[PDB]
């Protein structure tokens, strides 16, 4: 497992070298190969087959698959995900965990926005127990998202809509 | 184009037409050319036209293309989506809501459109 | 003029749109509470009408002054989709008609927006009440109703009516005027004298009709509030859509200007 | 009362000459405080037309 | 546009028109979402006068006759000040809003309201 | 700002203040278009505490006497914690909003309400 605490600072260091070498600038003054910088790095994080390990180790290791999982970190400016470096890395990765300032200030400490966060691998990367219990959790959090306003006026709600809301507030 | 010349009707699938535009922007910046509006390459419309004009129906056969489209910042007026929409003949929209009802394929009969 | 100021306006209008969408369902919920209260009060009024019919028919020896030849209902709060305006528009037609006849008019007012209307045109209000809950109690109406009944007994009023909205359907509130004061083989064992019973029952009947008019107007108010908050939610959506188009223009222009300054500075160095 | 039906038409509050008269005096008192003097009455029609036009644009 | 150049009567009429139009511009977003009926009794009267002032500023030109057909109008400074001063004072609160559109002098708004 | 570095009482008071002010930021735009009366009984009370907390953050400094006119106040960590916990728990709901503006510790706010 590898953590790159700031890929945005690596991009800033590569931009500095490129401008000092007098290479032609593009959007936000980054060089024409800033996408290739992060893509060449992030495509190494992978899972390799048993045949690859058997070929690499000259038969010393057999029947086992190796892997490298990556958790790159990027810092946005005022929630702007459309900036050049954030846009490149969002398109290279398998999924995104979005943290929000409004949720973090509302006491929701691990500030994960479940509505936009995605994992394209999905249940293939989950144990049987978690996969089975996770489906109900997602429905509740979606319901609460569609019924949050009715929390300051719960008195006037159907029992069933009132019910969905109370399960949502507890799961959250 | 070789299969078309055998007298066939062919399907050309392009994984993402936005990445073709971005690769052109990257190459244009590496060659030092002066950038255009919103930072795209000055050759944006010509590079799209050179690719899209080969996909046609001819006297021998035809090439039909299905291209996945990405919209930057959800802005349909951005130069990349705007240059691409001038070549498209149909728009197929896939809906997460329709897939939730158990219907497959998840096409949205109201948002999807065709010039035909 | 500035992408960030536009982004702040969009978030502000979006926050407002979320509550007007919730307030529509709250108005529908309160509309159903008012509709059940309208039905619960009908048995009492129809039965009082059935008794007065015999105790007068069967007893032609005595005629109450109310059996031989305006109270205005309005809301106390905002978000009414033309409810009060359509009622005042309909009332002015009849008040104007009484002046073509040359007659004097006495007025009674229920609710704060009705008091504000007559106060802005100098209307000669004789009795008033305001700040009633969304679920009113008949004991509060006794006062305003008695002043109007006394003016009839004193010969100051020839006819009395209740001005209020009627619930045609969940999408249609009708402004109306209803006359209040001027309305088979066996007889009852009257314990008290028949005059005392008829005099008391006619008063209970008129108060019950005013209470039913007030409760039906509250059902019409929640239905009007539903439409007003639905319209507010839709109007905010058009403003958000226009601001998003202006925002995208500012987003594209900022990128084009920054690139022009970077290319211009690197051509000089 | 009827041989096949018994109806009790109850009252929510205890009516009485003092309570019955007090509510009338409070309703009269409210109307005295509310109205100060007469005003223009011909303006009703113009004000109603102004609000009838303005109320249409909103929907 | 100075009291020492044009006199106090013209200057105050012009300042009065600008104050009414500025206050109407501040209410545009509230009127767009909730409509005119939610405004105060003071704001409702000001918005009605702002709409009349905005329409009375219009004028059919002798070079624009080809575009519409209407004859052109020349309005003196005296007639201009008198019309806007009357609308600000409330002397025309009873006339309909469309009577001020394309009419030259203020007296023609009174004749247009007869239709 | 970690319970393992300072303590749970300080941390809970800080997060409590932040929670109240964060919720008020979305209600500020609601009150400005639809009015205060349309909020819930819990929201109306919370908004009043948020406006009071927002004022109790203020303090006249000794180096700012030339700008403020009033004298300077030094407040301690325990005094700061106790004052904010009092407003969060409702011990000062009866005091007017203007009593917390520019007053050092919590005692002086109780005294300013009497002037």
């Amino acid at each position: 497992l590898i953590v790159y605490d700031d890929l945005s600072k690596q991009a800033v260091a590569y931009r500095q070298i490129s401008l000092l070498l007098r290479r032609p600038p593009g959007r936000e003054a980054y060089p024409g190969d800033v996408f290739y910088l992060h893509s060449r790095l992030l495509e190494r994080a992978s899972r390799v087959s048993e045949e690859y390990v058997e070929k690499f180790t000259n038969g010393a290791v057999t029947g086992k698959t190796g892997s490298l999982t990556a958790l790159p970190i990027i810092e946005t400016q005022a929630g702007d995900v459309s900036a050049f470096v954030p846009t490149n890395v969002i398109s290279i990765t398998d999924g995104q965990i979005f943290l929000e300032s409004a949720m973090f200030n509302s006491g929701i400490r691990p500030a994960v926005n479940a509505g936009i966060s995605v994992s394209r691998v999905g249940g293939a990367a989950q144990t049987k127990i978690i996969k089975k219990l996770s489906g109900g959790i997602r429905t509740a959090l979606a319901q609460y998202r569609e019924l949050a306003a009715f929390a300051q006026f719960a008195s006037d709600l159907d029992e069933a809509t009132r019910k969905q809301l109370e399960h949502g507030q507890r799961v959250t | 184009e070789k299969f078309r010349d055998e007298g066939r009707d062919v399907l050309l699938f392009i994984d993402n037409i936005y990445r073709y535009t971005l690769a052109g922007t990257e190459v244009s910046a590496l060659l030092g050319r002066m950038p255009s509006a919103v930072g795209y390459q000055p050759t944006l419309a010509e590079e799209m036209g050179v690719l899209q004009e080969r996909i046609t129906s001819t006297k021998k056969g035809s090439i039909t293309s299905i291209q996945a489209v990405y919209v930057p910042a959800d802005d349909l007026t951005d130069p990349s989506p705007a240059t691409t929409f001038a070549h498209l003949d149909a728009t197929v929209v896939l809906s997460r809501d329709i897939a939730s009802l158990g219907i497959y394929p998840a096409v949205d009969p109201l948002d999807s459109t065709s010039r035909q | 003029a500035g992408a960030k100021e536009i982004r702040s306006k969009i978030a502000s209008i979006k926050s407002t749109q979320k509550i007007t969408n919730a307030m529509e369902k709250v108005a529908v919920s309160k509309m159903r509470k008012a509709q059940m209260r309208m039905a619960a009060g009908r048995p009492y009024a129809e039965r009082i009408r059935q008794v007065i019919g015999h105790l007068a028919n069967a007893n032609p020896e005595y005629r109450h002054p109310f059996m031989v030849e305006y109270i205005v209902v309005s809301s106390d709060r905002g978000l009414c989709g033309g409810l009060n305006i359509n009622l005042f528009k309909s009332l002015v037609k009849d008040m104007s008609g009484y002046r073509e006849q040359g007659a004097e008019i006495d007025l009674c007012v229920i609710g704060s927006k009705g008091a504000s209307f007559f106060r802005s045109f100098g209307g000669n209000v004789v009795a008033a009440i305001s700040h009633l809950g969304e679920e009113p109690s008949i004991n509060d109406l006794i006062g305003s109703v008695k002043v109007m009944l006394d003016a009839y007994l004193e010969g100051r009023i020839d006819r009395l009516f209740v001005v209020s909205n009627k619930f045609v359907n969940t999408m249609t509130q009708k402004p109306t005027v209803e006359q209040l004061i001027p309305l088979h083989h066996w007889d009852y064992l009257y314990e008290p004298d028949a005059k005392s019973l008829l005099d008391g029952l006619l008063v209970r009947y008129v108060e019950s009709q005013v209470y039913q008019a007030v409760v039906e107007n509250n059902a019409c108010e929640q239905a009007a509030r539903m439409i007003a908050m639905k319209n507010a939610t839709d109007n905010a959506g058009e403003l958000i859509s226009d601001l998003q188009l202006i925002y995208n223009k500012a987003r594209q222009a900022a990128i084009t200007q920054e690139i022009s300054e970077i290319v211009g500075g690197a051509a000089a160095v | 009362v009827q041989p096949n039906m018994v109806k009790v038409l109850a009252d929510t509050v205890v009516r009485a000459g003092d309570l019955d008269e007090a509510a009338a005096q409070e309703a009269l008192k409210a109307a005295e405080k509310a109205l100060q003097g007469k005003g223009a009455e011909f303006d009703y029609s113009a004000a109603a037309a102004r609000l009838a036009e303005a109320a249409a644009q909103l929907r | 546009l100075d009291p020492l150049v044009i006199g106090q009567d013209h200057y105050d009429t012009a300042r009065g028109v600008q104050y009414v139009l500025q206050r109407y511009k501040e209410l545009k977003d509230i009127i767009a979402i909730l409509g005119m009926d939610e405004l105060s009794e003071a704001d409702k009267l000001l918005v009605a006068r702002a709409r009349k002032i905005q329409r009375f500023l219009s004028q059919p030109f002798f070079v624009a006759e080809v575009f519409t057909g209407s004859p052109g109008k020349y309005v003196s400074l005296k007639d201009t000040i008198a019309g806007f001063k009357g609308i600000l004072n409330g002397d025309y609160d009873h006339l309909p809003e469309q009577a001020f559109y394309m009419v030259g002098g203020i007296e023609e708004a009174v004749e247009k309201a007869k239709k």
